[PDB]
């Protein structure tokens, strides 16, 4: 049903990203076969692809010097990613795809083009290697990948344009997704957003080690105000809640933020200085942990349940269990991550007792530190787990089984959470920021199934 | 058997001891490893004499000096370098016992290991020395003695 000229000419809308990475995968699965049985092409062009029937979830979508063919395939992949482009052919000086042609960003292909377009016919990747790199979910989705300058390390970030919280003087950096990134004595440990749709203004509030909460708006950084929480290092904000280092938590009314130095509606105390409250999650019942113990809110802002998670030390290491909570995510079961702990436990919100364990290093050693850093929960059933090293873990809450150990192209990972930019991830680590589509694990499963089906068909033929 | 011993060492066998006549686990926890977390003292005086390995690292990679600087102890370290535990063993994240000591503000431990021949130029893939770990957590007191011994 057509040839790969018309859709590149007129049918630009139907060329979705998952379909874009279905032709090149299928072309390189024929080029690999050709070079396997010692053949050459010398005319690999979009004119010789001749798709069968274009729609993503299809078994077959399109099908057709030795190293001079890989250059032509790289040119074809360039003309696939850039839906257009019609002495410069063999020049090695073509413009970057998104730089001039204005295509949607897509790393690990924008780099594959450069890798396969080198002006030296001896080290460009062979077709087997090019197909091997081409088939990968980390390549297919990876919506964006922004890089940050040296010694701009960060440990807190929030969506909306993305606010980045970064020396010994607290400075915050406004990042826009453009892509040109840009105020307290103490460094900003944690940061979160609140929204007031009634007054069509959004106040962005950051926590500092000196405890001087800041009130600024996203449209301009001029109208600035402060609150009067203080008394410790604010470790978590949520929408307004505050979690300090002494276990105290300060609830805030939505409309109190505009007033200068507004008092909390009611100061709630959990524990002592050795127990910091650093995690707050939305289920209308709040959840969170302090030191080593979990609690629960109600509609009148009072603790209802208070379970002790020190009793988890009967399993795993006491050196990990006897630690502060970093983050909590509340599904039907409770997931909390301990400080410098490669073990994530599963807590039952009903029986108030442990019901399972998740060993991050047990998944990691099948593919580098393993110590959990952040937890992310996605929609119905998909769990995202960080790691102290450079790693990303995907889990399936149905069976707690690994989907794919995504390797972040950085030494470590610090903070990640869901976002709505089209729904995307936001993974940040040492410093690089990577943006992934929410459908990453289902995409991994679908691509693996489709590749298995296609391999079976090719073995049949 | 081995599972019962390694689980009870976490709680503390005291009396039960071990087979008057060094099994691992699927998680790789050895009796000394599980024992040095709870920080008992009978553990390393009734099991080291038996012949339990001074260094039998875990899947995480954890000699029972990393654990002793993790939980925070004095007697366990004082005893375990009597046998001659490797003061320069490295975690799978490249943490030495001195690194973990400086991470948790134990001046006593860094003082103990430094006099026993602990280095200060130990390295990880993050390129951080125990001085960096000490300052990053705000425990400049340990960094002072590390600089003095540097």
């Amino acid at each position: 049903k057509g040839s790969l000229d018309r859709l590149l000419q007129q049918d630009k809308a139907s060329l979705t990203r998952t379909l874009q990475h279905r032709i090149a995968l299928h072309v390189a699965d024929g080029l690999r076969y050709l070079h396997s049985a010692m053949i050459i092409y010398r005319d690999l062009k979009p004119h010789n692809v001749l798709l069968f029937t274009l729609y993503p979830n299809a078994a077959i979508i399109a099908k057709i010097n030795q190293q001079a063919d890989v250059y032509s395939f790289g040119l074809l992949l360039y003309d696939i990613l850039t839906t257009g482009g019609r002495e410069l052919e063999i020049q090695g000086k073509l413009p970057d795809p998104v730089k001039e042609y204005g295509c949607a960003p897509w790393p690990m292909v924008e780099k594959l083009i450069k890798q396969c377009l080198k002006e030296n016919p001896q080290e460009r990747p062979t077709s087997a290697q090019v197909f091997d790199i081409l088939n990968s979910a980390e390549l297919v989705c990876l919506t964006r990948r922004i890089l940050l300058p040296k010694n701009v390390i960060v440990e807190c970030m929030v969506a909306t344009s993305i606010w980045l919280g970064c020396t010994d003087r607290g400075q915050l950096s406004f990042l826009d997704l453009t892509e040109g990134y840009t105020v307290a004595d103490s460094r900003i440990l944690c940061l979160a957003l609140v929204h007031l749709p009634v007054e069509k203004e959004s106040w962005i509030v950051s926590g500092t080690q000196s405890g001087t909460l800041l009130v600024i708006n996203t449209e301009d950084g001029k109208k600035r105000h402060t609150l009067e929480k203080m008394t410790d290092s604010v470790t978590c904000l949520y929408c307004l809640l505050v979690g300090t280092a002494d276990g105290k938590l300060a609830i805030f009314e939505d409309k109190t933020v505009k007033l200068k130095g507004a008092a909390p509606l009611k100061i709630l105390n959990i524990g002592n200085v050795s127990t910091p409250l650093m995690c707050l999650s939305e289920s209308n019942v709040m959840w969170g942990g302090c030191g080593t113990k979990i609690f629960s809110f109600s509609n009148d802002f009072t603790i209802q349940k208070l379970i002790e998670t020190r009793t988890s030390q009967l399993f795993s290491y006491a050196a990990f269990s006897d630690s502060n909570i970093i983050t909590v995510v509340v599904d039907t079961a409770l997931y909390i991550a301990k400080q410098n702990s490669p073990v994530v436990e599963v807590w039952d919100k009903k029986t108030e007792k442990l019901c399972g364990l998740i060993d991050c290093v047990h998944f990691l050693r099948e593919v580098y530190s393993g110590r959990v850093k952040t937890l992310c929960l996605q929609k119905n059933t998909a769990l995202w787990i960080g790691t102290g090293g450079g790693h990303i873990l995907l889990l399936d809450l149905s069976t707690r089984r690994l989907i794919r150990v995504i390797y972040n192209f950085c030494n470590s990972v610090r903070v990640m959470m869901t976002a709505q930019l089209k729904n995307v991830m936001l993974v940040l680590g040492y410093s690089c920021l990577t943006v992934w589509d929410i459908n990453l694990p289902h995409e991994v499963q679908n691509l693996e199934k489709h590749i298995e089906v296609r391999k079976e068909l090719a073995e049949k033929m | 058997l081995g599972k019962k011993l390694l689980e009870a060492a976490r709680a503390g066998q005291d009396d039960e001891v071990r087979i008057l006549m060094n099994a691992t686990d699927e998680a790789g926890v050895t009796p000394l490893h599980l024992a040095a977390d709870s920080g008992h003292l009978e553990i390393v005086e009734v099991l080291l004499k038996t012949g339990a390995d001074v260094n039998a690292w875990d899947h995480y990679g954890f000699t029972p000096l990393h654990l002793a600087a993790h939980v925070g102890h004095l007697e366990i370290v004082e005893v375990l370098l009597k046998a001659g535990a490797d003061v320069n063993a490295q975690d799978h994240a490249g943490w030495t016992p001195l690194h973990l000591a400086a991470l948790y503000g134990h001046l006593e431990i860094v003082e103990v290991l430094l006099k026993h021949g602990a280095d200060v130029n130990a390295q990880d893939m993050w390129g951080e020395t125990p001085f960096d770990l000490a300052i990053d957590n705000g425990n400049e007191d340990i960094a002072e003695v590390l600089q003095k011994a540097a």
